[PDB]
RNA sequence: CGAGAAUAGAAACUCUUGAAGAAGUAAAUUAUCUACCCGUCUUGAAACACGGACCAAGGAGUCUAACAUGGAUGCGAAUGAGAAUAGCAGGAAAGCUAUAACAUGAAGAGAAAACGAAAAACUAUGAGAGUGUAGAAAUACAUUUAGCAAUAGUAUCUUUCAA
RNA sequence: AUAAACAUACUUUGAAUCGGCCAAGUCUGGUAAGCAGGACUGGCGAUGCGGGAUGAACCGAACGUCGAGAUAAAGUGCCAAA
RNA sequence: AAAAUGAAGACAUUUUAACGAGUAAGGAAACGAAAUGGCGUAAGGACAACAAAAGUAGUAAAGAUUUAAAGUAAUUUAGAU
């Protein structure tokens, strides 16, 4: 199989690790929780 | 239970009696015909031998490709390995192409016996089992009507109708070492060497090699 | 699992499994698919003969949503609704109710004819039909509708 | 030294159930003792096929068992492999015995009136094998087989592992 | 009862070129060099550890006393070989203190178990 | 820096390690390129025997 | 160093037999080759059209297919370490009917003659004949007498040297 | 004279040395035999070929991304759905639940429009399973039945100018 | 005729290698070479051991650790077993 | 390699036979009759006096210098300072 790999360019500076994903889920869930509290038809 | 062992021994005794008749009766007719031919002034032409015993002489290093295959078909895959070979126009020619690696003559009944009694072996289930009984020979060679060890020695000596089946079953004998030559083993026995046809002078070499 | 590699068993070997006469120099014939027509021609000929060249017209902006047309053979039409429903209506005829195997709902547009349908009247509703599919459905005693 | 054609190396035939499946290690113990004692070629055949890798134990769809057991009414099909379901064709009444029955293949066989034996119940019922139809599914249907060889060849090409600039 | 423990080689297989240099330790490492005097098995220097040197299976790992070795850390380990006091001999580990040793040594007398460290860490 | 151009030394003992791979008996039974008249008689009979065989199978 | 020509090294391989020039016979174009016969390829340099490759000259092959003007012949060709199957189409002028099975096809007749008698002797109850003995290499001759009435002797000794000039 | 066979018969010992150190092993020296410098390029190095004064610590096939073959595993015309993302208890960079877009696959060829598979298959060899006879033990023979996998060839069918 | 069930047929994946050298009851260019280039076969390379005092190829013969015996090449005035 | 036996014995079982030199290179882990067998360093999850005080350690750990034993070998164990 003929390889097609686009690593010739710079890639180590074009990486995006997803380590914040466990904490993004919490951050948004603590926004809806604190948005329905203000006025509930806000998050409706 | 074990009353068939008693009856089996009688059959082996009966077969040894009959087997020694063929060897002795054929020996008498050869000598009787030699006396009658001397008296009458005729000449006698002795019959050609039927059995050839070949011994590997050299090692395994430096063998030509075709000669290497002929020795394998003769089952001489090791040095000092003696086998019994049928003699006709083919094996005699095959034993001539590989002469520098074999020495072969003709065995007497006193030599066939010593090799099979002392260095005998059989291939049962693929294992080279040394001969230790007749129930072992009967189990392997019952269908070839060879039930004892004097039936095995007789068939080899006279080259019977079931010689090929008996011959391949016997494993190639592993023999000792002994003085092969007067000069060296690089010249024919005719020139006082080691290899080549030795006729009835192979029994002398096999006597010190068994 | 770096204790399972070949380096852990090839410790003590000087060449490290890469040969003394020809060492493990960096490059062994370019970088990537270099030399496609000069010294690796025996590769792109033995293992990818049609790699080099041009064939076919150019679709400047292909719209892959207009070539989309999943197909279901006739033998698999009855498995959309089930094997219980097939047996329930196994004695139906013309005039009485028969199930409609709406293929478009399940994501199959075309209906092809391959294999054999059970000998029961059946209604098939799908966007496109094959010439030998319609014969197979009709010969069994069914109907072939169209949708959209 | 001795001149031999080739030296003694390991024989390329398996004799145990591979992996650590503590249930497959029992059937081989069970069928490796029935083959030795009964000396029946059916048990040697069953033992031999239980020690084959996954790619050499191809599945037998229920429509293959149906068309193979059409003329064998009272028989117990014996396939040493998984038995899947052919959702396009009906499943008649038959007694089967396999290493693993797929959920829909097990429910379909027993719905029509059949039975789904394991390999322990078969040895108890017919150890030597008396009313069995030995079956094994197709082996050349694998997709990996197409690509083997050189595609450029003139007689039987391969199928050219796809990649860059494919056409 | 004791079978004669027969050894096919009673020496040590020292590393090649360890009697000249100090960076080369006396632990065996088979030479892989092309011109090595030893891996070609030249005469005079042809000593390598080959599986033929392995001692007899019946008397392998057997101490000269005729009993195999069994290490114990506490008095409760002794019970693991209280049935086989004619095959195994206790050997108290080197970390067990001088107080727990007199518990093991005395208990080994009760169960009649030979102990190879009966004079270790004595006062 | 010249070199040895060619030598058949050892090239024949190599080929006899894995011996000459003979062709299978299926290779001697190909029917490609045969007489067009013979291949039309053989096809015209195989169709005739098959039609009478399948009809008998359907009858039973 | 030789060349890559198709018919290279053919000064003595394609030369016609001495006093054998000109036309071929009329049984060359009249023998009937049926599928399955053993024929020998023999390149004929008089007829250039369709001359088989010089590496097949003298090889023995099996007629596999008989075409109106050419006889299909298949032979085994040797490659690097494998033997392949070659399927030529040789005109009858370039091939000769091989008699490799000349001996074999006369042993079959001898056995078939005997087996024909065994189906008659058995029907009429006579003891059936035994099949012919198999072929064996030259066996060691037995012992035979020699009469002393028609005999004569010639002494044999090394010869005294006689000069050749 | 006497094989087989039937019946009767017979093998338990002695001396020397050793807790004053037996046998075995280890260390040093002597004595006969044996022994050229390790690593590497090389057809060939102990080489008058190159690095090496000695010692300690460090020191070189690793990580990610794409494809493929094979060994183990789950499910199987489906598999995955730890795709984002949304909930649960517990406080949790862990654990559980999401009838869910989509990836590979279930259908193949054609540059493309346009299309889209059965004669409910045939032939050959082939894995098994019973029965009886006999050597009489394993095992050999005769006969009824079965056609899986695999290989080759066949009819039939979809697409292509062309299979 | 003889040999062949750890027989026979393979399939998939893959490593190393394509600087070679020597012998000859052989050949070509050369006056000739321990030169250059070849055909068939065995070796050194990749290989120790007994012998040729020493020697990559010569002769014997290819190796797990040993004990006892007949051996092979070749030797039997001393070094040196006879 | 072939037979025998096989829920746990033990030494990776028992019997018979053949075999064992080798640079480059290969033989990943698991696979009861095991589709090669193992030694060592560091870190993580478990197990370690089974009658409710449950691996070793101030009655002297790790380390260092030696002496003996086991293993063909990688190395392990123990005594003394």
């Amino acid at each position: 199989a003929v390889s097609n790999i686009h690593f010739c360019k710079d890639w180590r500076s074009k990486v995006h690790t997803w380590f914040k994903q466990p904490f993004r889920k919490i951050r948004r869930h603590q926004t809806r929780v604190e948005k329905a509290k203000a006025v509930f038809p806000a998050t409706i | 239970c074990k009353a068939r062992c008693q009856a089996f021994r009688k059959e082996v005794i009966l077969r040894t009696i009959k087997n020694h008749k063929d060897i002795e009766a054929a020996k008498k007719a050869v000598y009787t015909a030699k006396k009658n031919a001397e008296i009458n002034g005729d000449l006698y032409a002795e019959a050609d031998p039927k059995l050839i015993v070949a011994i590997r002489i050299r090692g395994i290093n430096g063998v030509s490709p075709k000669i290497k295959k002929i020795l394998k078909l003769l089952r001489l895959r090791q040095i000092n390995n003696a086998v019994f070979i049928k003699a006709n126009a083919s094996t005699i020619k095959m034993l001539r192409l590989v002469d520098p690696y074999v020495t072969y003559g003709y065995p007497t009944l006193e030599t066939v016996q010593k090799l099979i009694y002392k260095r005998g072996a059989l291939k049962i289930n693929g294992n080279r089992m040394p001969i230790t009984s007749n129930c072992m020979i009967k189990k392997a060679l019952g269908d070839k009507d060879v039930v004892c060890v004097d039936d095995l020695v007789h068939e080899i000596y006279t080259v019977g109708k079931h010689f090929k089946e008996v011959n391949n079953k016997l494993a190639p004998f592993k023999l000792n070492g002994a003085k092969i030559a007067e000069k060296n083993k690089k010249i024919h026995f005719i020139l006082g060497g080691g290899f080549g046809n030795r006729e009835l002078l192979i029994n002398k070499l096999l006597a010190n090699m068994i | 699992a770096t204790r399972f590699r070949q380096t852990r068993r090839r410790r003590g070997h000087v060449s490290m499994g890469y040969g003394r006469i020809g060492k493990h120099r960096k490059q062994r014939g370019g970088r990537g698919n270099a030399g496609g027509q000069h010294h690796r021609k025996t590769w792109f000929t033995t293992f990818h003969p049609d790699y080099f060249g041009k064939h076919g017209m150019r679709v400047f902006h292909l719209k892959a949503n207009k070539y989309y047309c999943p197909s279901i053979n006739v033998d698999s039409l009855w498995s959309l609704v089930g094997k219980d429903v097939q047996a329930q209506y196994k004695n139906a005829k013309v005039g009485e109710e028969v199930p409609v195997i709406d293929c478009v709902k399940h994501g199959y547009f075309k209906v092809l004819g391959k294999g054999f349908l059970p000998k029961q009247p059946v209604i098939v509703r799908a966007r496109y039909f094959s010439e030998k599919a319609q014969q197979k459905i009709k010969a069994v005693g069914g109907a072939c509708e169209l949708t959209a | 030294a001795i001149d031999l054609d080739r030296h003694h190396v390991r024989k390329h035939v398996s004799k145990t159930a591979r992996g650590n499946n503590a249930y497959m290690k029992l059937l081989v113990r069970l069928y490796g003792f029935l083959a030795r004692r009964t000396q029946s070629k059916f048990a040697k055949t069953i033992l031999h096929r239980l020690c084959l890798s996954r790619v050499n134990r191809p599945i037998v769809s229920t429509s293959k068992l149906a068309c193979l057991m059409k003329k064998h009414p009272e028989e117990t099909a014996v396939c040493v492999n998984t038995v899947t379901y052919d959702s396009r064709y009906p499943v008649p009444k038959m007694n089967v015995c396999a290493l693993k029955f797929t959920k829909t293949a097990e429910a379909a066989i027993t719905k029509a009136g059949g039975k789904c034996l394991r390999f322990d119940e078969l040895a108890l019922k017919a150890p030597t094998g008396r009313k069995t139809v030995l079956i094994r599914g197709k082996r050349n249907v694998r997709e990996a087989l197409k690509h083997f060889g050189k595609v450029c060849a003139k007689k039987n090409p391969a199928k050219q592992y796809k990649g860059k600039q494919t056409k | 009862i004791k079978p004669k423990i027969v050894k096919k080689y009673t020496g040590h297989f020292k590393r090649f070129d360890s009697n000249r240099f100090l960076r080369v330790k006396a632990s065996w490492r088979v030479p892989r060099g092309i011109d090595n005097r030893l891996r070609r098995k030249f005469k005079g220097t042809n000593l390598l550890p080959k599986i033929g040197y392995g001692s007899a299976k019946a008397t392998r790992n057997m101490l000269p006393c005729g009993l195999y070795k069994f290490p114990v850390r506490n008095t409760t380990d002794l019970e693991m070989i209280m049935m086989q006091n004619r095959k195994y001999a206790a050997e108290i580990s080197h970390a067990v203190s001088a107080k727990k040793r007199q518990e093991i040594i005395q208990r080994a007398k009760i169960l009649n178990i030979r102990v190879l460290n009966a004079d270790a860490r004595i006062k | 820096s010249k070199d040895k151009n060619r030598s058949s030394h050892n090239q024949s003992h190599k080929a006899h390690r894995n011996g000459f791979y003979k062709p299978k008996k299926s290779a001697y039974m190909s029917t490609k390129g045969m007489n067009v008249q013979v291949l039309k008689n053989t096809k015209a009979q195989r169709k005739f025997a098959l039609a009478k065989k399948l009809e008998a199978k359907k009858a039973a | 160093p030789l060349s890559n020509g198709r018919n290279r090294r053919t000064r003595k391989l394609f030369k016609r037999p001495f006093r054998g020039h000109g036309l071929s016979n009329t049984s060359t174009i009249l023998h009937t080759y049926k599928v399955g016969d053993y024929v020998t390829i023999l390149c004929n340099s008089s007829i250039q059209h369709g001359l088989p490759y010089k590496a097949f000259h003298g090889k023995t092959g099996r007629v596999w297919n008989v075409n109106p003007h050419a006889i299909g012949v298949m032979v085994n060709k040797k490659v690097n370490n494998r033997i392949v199957v070659k399927r030529l189409h040789i005109s009858p002028e370039h091939i000769k009917p091989s008699g490799c099975q000349k001996d074999f096809l006369e042993r079959k007749a001898a056995v078939a003659a005997i087996r024909k008698q065994n189906i008659q002797l058995k029907k009429e109850g006579k003891p059936l004949l035994p099949l012919p003995a198999k072929r064996l290499p030259k066996q060691p001759r037995p012992a035979e007498l020699i009469k002393g009435a028609d005999i004569k002797f010639t002494t044999v000794a090394p010869l005294k040297f006689e000069e050749l000039y």
